[PDB]
């Protein structure tokens, strides 16, 4: 071509090339983000014949106009009933980016392997092909101003791209969060109808004559013979609710009232968490029992107590027609007892009637007697009187014992220290030629932690008439001041252990309610070793060295008066491990021994290889493996030994759900894509190797994933497959990681087994972040946490995560350097380790183009700060190209124009009803043009390239650090980096010491999949609870 | 029959005078008496044995076995001679060895009179233990021992405890136990038995006592109490420079309570320098030897610094003195380059100006740094070179922050070559000049920047070549010089004489993109 007219051609070309990799890139996989998109650009080496250097994120931004109209056309000609290609999460995420407007011109070309199928055993195919059913059970409408849809005649020329993604950015969102949606009510606590029965007499005797108007009796006549144990059906009063049927647990008659009967309700499948799902001739033990007249008796029931059989753990994988004998299904059957508060299911509970209540035990009445004895504070032993109060020695709360002496936790308005604690500007108008966008930037907060205590006496207040007063039990507290609440304030508390506590001299008086729990405080010095094995030997431990004066303001040493079984390790398969982050957390807790481990990745397998030795790793799918294991081999392709029935004892993993990640009802493709995915085949593998203990990880939505759908079935076959399950919602961050990362978690316990409870939140986080509520089928589901936004220790930070490591610049790539410097806090400490002569590992970041390198250094230090505070200063890059500066060509009404009369708009767009004007677009300017010129729609895209803050916490786990990605922001605090491989490891919490594999990119994926080992170790640490309490058992 | 034997090691009450530790005495300041004696040999004979040999009448001697206490303390213990007489040494002392017994005997000056052993109740009786601690001096004195009823009454003792340590008698005195290290209880009520007023009564325990004077509010340790308290906290620390090469240090003694700003004056004064002018580095804490650097607001104690060090071993501290203050010294940037010599070979240094600085604040630093030339021109330069081609000079005023930081771009600084200070700039050009073997791509040695005259005979430049390189004068004969641009190489015969600079610059006005370079062939 001309010399003149070199660019162009030139650009041209580009547009042609750019458009070309990015339609074979989304033909390679439709799930991939905007930071793979840019990866793939970025890697992609430019042809011989073009003179262009390398594409970036400008030539995508400046090109996104063709590309998407390319993509688009190619989607257009061939229409299926598979997702369009142009709704795929990064595409969807580019054209938010850029104004592109969708749905012109197009159809320019001028005329231009296999479902597979999981290796679900018997069990599950049964439970899915039964669910298979239900599944056919059979506003928005198109813009009308883009050409498309003013074309004339849904149609696949004239499926709307505005209303398809509209639509896909509703399935993406959770419709609705609603807080309210009110906490379920009791259910059966309707009327019930009277029914007319002929004859209704007695047989025999009084069984029981207790001197009161009852009289109990066996055996009752309603033209059919009951006993004690035998269930009936009652008809209700009509509310669109099935018969109940209810065993009866006692029958008496009342001198003052007609005829009695206690009656222990079940509940059916479909009042629970299993709805429609749930075998309609399956039921499930409840806490609601109650009395009634037995003229409302309907019908007599048979319920069989479906006990797993005595090899259960041999049961896996054998035919269940071949156990099917006998006469089932056709008649009520119950086999597990289920918790609706906190949707538990459970074994029957284990509670045995006493001789004196034989003919009267009801279990529900003794739980629940159980339940409102333990919640009840007394008081248990007295030691001295006074006049006007009544001293003691020890106190019982929840099934807690608080003697004198033990810590205690106090909500943080129980009492205030004698400190004066809590001791209480604006720039000039900012240049609008130097400042042009800071107009944009405009025109709650994490609670302290639990108040620690220690107990000098207890005491009751004398009633009038002299007793002590049981209702109200008063505590006097001796306060402990932590180095936050010191009058150093909070920077005291950079360096200062979590731990660390004060002595003080000052008394408080509380009211025996407000006590949270016990925790172990102990001095520091009478320690019979080192305060870091005491504080890592068990849970709540705190330790306190010098005491605190209030009024001098100073450190003394605390006065005199101050001053005072393990079980063998599971064998533990690990399914889709990556790079290991589950399993390092189970080896914290100190209770699993990973002994295989499955992930088709190469690279975390290599990761997985090199942190466990001691340890094989399958690096085939798992739908083979489970296909040699029921085939009966022993050795697989490369001679590894693959485990057989009974080697497997915890089973852990973690599913991709990319399948089925949407969030509309579902549908008979979405659901076919299901029936043979990967969850499907983990359940399989839970149903062969029957595990002791079954944990399946996944992010939030996966628990209101199909509208619960994925939830309920994975509930329904654990159900079926005679398991105990349960389902929650964990915060990371409440675990000792400065990260907001909501996961979902499903634990099981096998039959005979305890089912481990959701551990308790550790450092209090931010409210906002901590939503572990849960809503199914119009019903909020919680988990067994008690502590709601409150705990023993203080938050984690960035600046207690990242704040020691060495400055490092862009594109750093030296894999081992010096840490050169002592760790500066708690969590660093305890991630580098004991020995202190390491090499730093892994502390390289992506080198950046040169644009992207001088935008992200002109951003400010502030705190906050973002691409807002951009000044648009002409600079000279790196390669030695130009930035110039963004200019303004347009009026914008929305906003106004600047004090200084400057124009605000960057577009035509900004106008009402005006389409984008080619050639008005800008690129290579240190502003970019597309965030001025879409800021209005996404709320000026607030959190875009800015830097952490040195108080805040990750907005989320960063698989790829970009500044123009939704993964927030990935600027370094103070440096001009983005967050290294080691940075993003330590948000994680993985100790300094695991090892990754890969480049720097597999390196950070690697980070950002895996579940953060502390999340991991306060689950593993659940696990062993309920391993001490089974061992326990044995006497 | 060695492992017939136990060493059983006397120690007499003249060695607990002038101990200022706590407990009896010190485990290494103390003289033992070592007996080497038969596991079969039965206690009565070791008390004939010990009472013939040190010469004191069998009678007139109370052994009392050295036994160690759950608290970690090791006080004497009691033993019957006459119950238990018949039973060997090995099972008395339950498989310990070496065997300390306490010998208490009548003072000779005391015992020359007449007197003798005092008779001894276990049930009501007691042994106490009497130290005094004088403030001035800031020292204990050892005032013997006691027999006393367990039921006695410290008021009756009050009069014995004063004209037993040389105090004007009815002098008003504060009491402590000692119970051990770190833990020194007052005693508040004088009008209680022995019994009630001490827990856990044994025999062996120390009653500290001391004047109740007001003087002492202007002592730093007005107590006993604050005296153990700062003897638990008291450390001997050995620093040593890291400069010097296994470097013994000195050793001086500190508190662990102490944060950094008091062990920097504290060893400040000691060196007679700038508390500021001192970087510290902690022991790598298994290996001895000098570990990560101490950032000047360390938030911590000694404690910490010395955690990972056994009991045992030495706790050694490295450090070295600085030109300029600590601040300035940590906000220092690391600036790896390459320095070239009189001799034309490479050196590796590193600098470390302020991050903010200048090149000019670079070649300063270089200037104070190193030597120039002979009689040269004594101004500097920074090359910045990539492929072994050199990408840029750059001007004294860039920023330190706008230079590459990829490891590729290798920065260099060398004295101009005489030939190259001041050259003729429309005649003279200087070339760059890179070796390679077979094609152009693997290139090698050292690149260089040569002259090159106006139309100049190019055996001049081979002949000049030969001068600067100085290998046997043969094996410059498979050179093979070309001509490199954009990556073509055209070959150039040495004997033509073909030179002049048109054929090397770029096109008009070209700097940006790469200028034709001089390329040599041959093998390495
Ligand atoms: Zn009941
Ligand atoms: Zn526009």
């Amino acid at each position: 071509p001309s010399p003149e007219y070199a660019p162009i051609f030139g650009l041209m070309q580009e547009k042609i090339y750019i458009s070309k990799i990015v339609v074979e890139f989304l033909q390679s996989n439709s799930d991939s983000t905007y930071e793979d998109l840019i990866n793939k650009i970025e890697t992609t080496v430019p042809p011989s014949g073009l003179n262009l250097n390398r594409f970036t994120e400008d030539s995508l931004l400046r090109h996104a106009q063709f590309v998407v109209e390319q993509v688009e056309s190619y989607d257009e000609a061939g229409d299926s009933d598979e997702q369009p290609i142009f709704l795929t999460p990064c595409m969807r995420d580019l054209i938010k980016l850029a104004g592109v407007t969708l749905g012109q011109r197009r159809a320019q070309a001028r005329r231009q392997r296999g479902p597979t199928k999981a290796t679900t055993t018997k069990l599950v195919y049964q439970i899915f092909d039964t669910f298979f059913a239900e599944q056919i059970e059979k506003k928005r409408r198109r813009c009308g101003v883009c050409e498309v849809c003013q074309q004339p005649e849904a149609c696949q020329e004239r499926r709307c791209p505005n209303m398809a993604m509209k639509e896909a950015d509703d399935d993406e969102e959770v419709d609705d969060n609603i807080p309210e949606m009110p906490s379920p009510k009791k259910m059966h606590q309707g009327k019930k109808k009277k029914q007319n029965k002929n004859r209704i007499s007695w047989v025999g005797e009084a069984v029981k004559t207790d001197g009161k108007k009852s009289y109990y009796k066996k055996v009752c006549i309603d033209a059919e013979t009951l006993e004690v144990g035998d269930c009936v059906s009652v008809i209700p009063d009509d509310s669109s609710k099935p018969l109940y049927l209810a065993r009866v647990t006692a029958l008496w008659e009342d001198s003052s009232n007609g005829q009695m009967f206690h009656a222990h309700w079940f509940c059916a499948g479909t009042d629970t968490v299993l709805g429609a799902t749930s075998d309609p001739l399956e039921l499930f033990l409840v806490d609601e029992c109650e009395d009634m007249q037995l003229s409302y008796i309907h019908s007599k029931v048979k319920v069989i107590y479906k006990a797993p059989s005595e090899n259960w753990a041999m049961e896996g994988g054998m035919d269940p027609e071949s156990l099917l004998e006998g006469d089932d299904g056709k008649t009520y059957f119950y086999q597990l007892w289920y918790d609706q508060d906190y949707a538990r299911f459970e074994s029957p509970p284990k509670t045995q009637p006493t001789e004196d209540n034989k003919f009267k035990f009801c279990v529900s009445c003794a739980r629940l007697a159980e339940m409102r004895q333990k919640e009840i504070p007394r008081v248990l032993e007295q030691l001295e009187d006074l006049d006007s109060r009544v001293l003691y020695y020890s106190a019982t709360k929840n099934g807690i014992l608080y003697r004198v002496g033990d810590g205690v936790y106090l909500p943080p308005e129980a009492f205030t220290f004698n400190i004066k604690l809590s001791s209480p500007p604006r720039k000039e108008p900012v240049d609008e030629d130097l400042y042009p966008e800071h107009y944009r930037k405009y025109s709650l907060d994490a609670p302290e932690p639990y108040r620690i205590g220690r107990i000098k006496e207890i005491f009751c207040p004398k009633k009038s008439n002299g007793r002590p007063n049981e209702t109200d039990i008063k505590i006097r507290v001796n306060k402990f001041y932590r180095p936050e609440n010191t009058h150093k304030s909070t920077p005291a508390s950079y360096h200062a252990d979590i731990n660390l506590l004060y002595w003080s001299d000052e008394e408080a008086v509380v009211d025996f309610k407000a006590v949270q729990g016990r925790c172990t405080v102990e001095y520091g010095e009478d320690l019979p070793e080192c305060v870091q094995v005491y504080s890592m030997g068990g849970p709540n431990r705190f330790y306190f060295l010098e005491a605190y004066n209030a009024k001098s303001k100073s450190f003394e040493d605390p006065p005199n008066h101050a001053r005072s079984i393990k079980l063998p390790k599971l064998r533990t398969l690990d399914v889709f491990s990556g790079c290991g982050g589950l399993s390092e957390g189970f080896h914290q807790a100190g209770i699993s021994d990973t002994l295989w481990a499955i992930e088709m990745w190469d690279p975390a397998a290599q990761a997985f290889r090199l942190n466990n030795p001691g340890s094989t790793v399958f690096t085939e799918d798992c739908n083979i493996l489970l296909k040699l294991v029921m085939a009966g081999e022993t050795t697989n392709s490369r001679g590894q030994r693959l485990p057989q029935k009974g080697d497997v004892e915890m089973l852990c993993g973690g599913p991709p759900c990319q399948g089925f990640s949407g969030m509309n009802r579902f549908n008979s493709r979405t659901y076919s894509k299901f029936k043979n995915s990967l969850v499907v085949s983990f359940l399989s593998y839970c149903d062969y190797y029957r595990p002791r203990f079954f944990l399946l990880e996944n992010v939030r939505n996966f628990v209101s994933f199909k509208r619960s759908m994925v939830l309920k079935l994975t509930l329904r076959c654990l159900v079926r497959m005679g398991y105990q399950c349960t389902f929650g919602v964990l915060q990371a961050g409440q675990y000792g990681v400065a990260q907001t990362r909501r996961r979902a978690i499903i634990l099981a316990a096998a039959p005979g087994e305890k089912l481990p409870l959701f551990p308790e939140p550790l450092h209090v986080f931010a409210p906002r972040a901590c939503q572990l509520s849960v809503v199914v089928d119009d019903k909020k589901f919680v988990s067994n946490i008690t502590r709601l936004s409150s705990g023993p220790f203080r938050t984690i930070t960035v600046r207690d995560t990242m704040s020691d490591l060495p400055e490092v610049r862009n594109g750093a790539s030296a894999l081992e350097i010096s840490y050169n410097g002592e760790p500066q806090s708690w969590f660093q400490r305890q991630l580098r380790g004991a020995q202190y002569q390491p090499i730093l590992r892994d502390h390289i970041c992506k080198d950046m183009s040169a644009l992207v390198a001088a935008r992200m250094r002109h951003i400010p230090l502030a705190p906050g700060s973002d691409w807002r505070d951009l000044p648009n200063i002409e600079v000279r890059l790196s390669d030695g190209t130009m930035a110039r500066k963004l200019r303004y060509t347009h009026h914008d009404r929305k906003n106004g124009r600047s004090s200084s009369g400057a124009l605000r708009g960057v577009c035509s767009c900004v106008e009402a009803g005006k389409a984008c004007d080619p050639a008005a677009r800008q690129f290579n300017t240190l502003i970019p043009w597309c965030l001025p010129h879409t800021g209005n729609r996404h709320n000026h895209w607030a959190g875009l390239y800015g830097r952490l803050e040195w108080d805040g916490f990750f907005s989320t786990t960063v698989t790829n650090p970009e500044p123009m990605g939704k993964q927030g922001r990935v600027l370094h605090p103070e440096q001009h980096r983005v967050v290294s491989v080691r940075e993003c490891a330590r948000s994680q919490g993985f100790p300094d010491t695991y090892r990754l594999f890969g480049n720097i990119l597999d390196k950070h994926r690697q980070v950002g999949n895996a579940v953060p080992p502390p999340l991991a170790k306060a689950i593993g640490l659940e696990i062993k609870l309920c391993m001490l309490a089974k061992a326990r058992e044995s006497a | 029959e060695a492992h017939l034997y136990m060493q059983v090691q006397i120690v007499a009450e003249d060695q607990f005078c002038g101990h200022q530790g706590n407990d009896m005495y010190d485990e290494e300041k103390v003289k033992y008496t070592v007996f080497k004696v038969l596991k079969n040999s039965s206690l009565a004979e070791f008390v004939q044995s010990l009472s013939q040999t040190m010469g004191f009448p069998q009678d007139q001697i109370r052994l009392w076995p050295m036994q160690a206490r759950s608290n970690g303390t090791k006080r004497p213990a009691m033993l019957d001679n006459e119950a238990d007489g018949n039973k060997t040494m090995i099972e008395l002392s339950d498989n310990e060895n070496p065997w300390t017994i306490f010998l208490e005997t009548v003072d000779p000056e005391l015992a020359a009179s007449g007197a003798t052993l005092p008779k001894f109740d276990k049930d009501h009786d007691v042994m106490l233990f009497l130290k005094m601690y004088d403030p001035k001096t800031r020292s204990l004195n050892y005032c013997g021992h006691i027999y006393t009823p367990i039921s006695c009454k410290i008021r009756d003792l009050l009069p014995v405890m004063c004209d037993r340590a040389g105090f004007i008698q009815d002098t008003s005195l504060i009491l402590y136990e000692e119970v051990k290290p770190n833990l020194t209880e007052r005693i508040q009520d004088y009008d209680v038995s022995l019994d009630k007023a001490l827990d856990e009564l044994m025999d062996g325990d120390i009653i500290v006592f001391q004047k109740d004077d007001p003087e002492n509010d202007n002592s730093e340790l007005p107590t006993a109490k604050e005296y153990f308290r700062d003897l638990y906290h008291r450390v001997d620390v050995i620093f040593c420079d890291k400069t010097i090469p296994n470097d013994p240090g000195f050793v001086v003694t500190l508190s662990n309570r102490m944060n950094y700003f008091q062990v920097a004056k504290t060893v400040a004064q000691r060196l007679n320098t700038d508390p500021m002018l001192l970087q510290f580095f902690k022991s790598q804490g298994y290996r001895d030897g000098p570990g990560n650097p101490l950032r000047h607001n360390y938030e911590g104690t000694l404690r910490d610094l010395l955690q990972f060090f056994k009991p045992r071993q030495p706790k050694k501290l490295y450090y070295q003195q600085l030109k300029m203050k600590i601040t300035d010294f940590e906000n220092r940037r690391s600036f790896k380059c390459i320095w070239l010599n009189s001799q034309f070979r490479e050196e590796e240094i590193t600098l470390y100006p302020d991050k903010h600085g200048c090149v000019r604040d670079l070649l300063e630093e270089c200037k104070k740094a190193v030597e120039l030339g002979e009689k040269a021109s004594g101004k500097l330069r920074l090359l910045e070179i990539v492929s072994y081609k050199i990408i840029g000079v750059h001007q004294e005023d860039e920023l330190l922050e706008c230079l590459s930081p990829a490891t590729s771009r290798t920065f260099r600084i060398e004295e101009i070559p005489l030939d190259q200070v001041d050259i003729d700039k429309e005649n003279e050009m200087l070339v760059t000049v890179a070796h390679f073997h077979k094609e152009v791509f693997g290139t090698f040695g050292i690149p260089f920047l040569l002259r090159i005259h106006q139309g100049e005979h190019f055996r001049e430049v081979m002949k000049r070549i030969q001068s600067l390189l100085d290998i046997q004068e043969k094996e410059f004969e498979k050179f093979k010089f070309a001509i490199v641009m954009m990556g073509r190489h055209q070959y150039i015969n040495e004997d033509e004489y073909e030179v002049n600079l048109k054929d090397f610059e770029p096109q008009p006005g070209n700097m940006s993109h790469p200028r034709p370079w001089l390329g040599l062939d041959h093998f390495n």
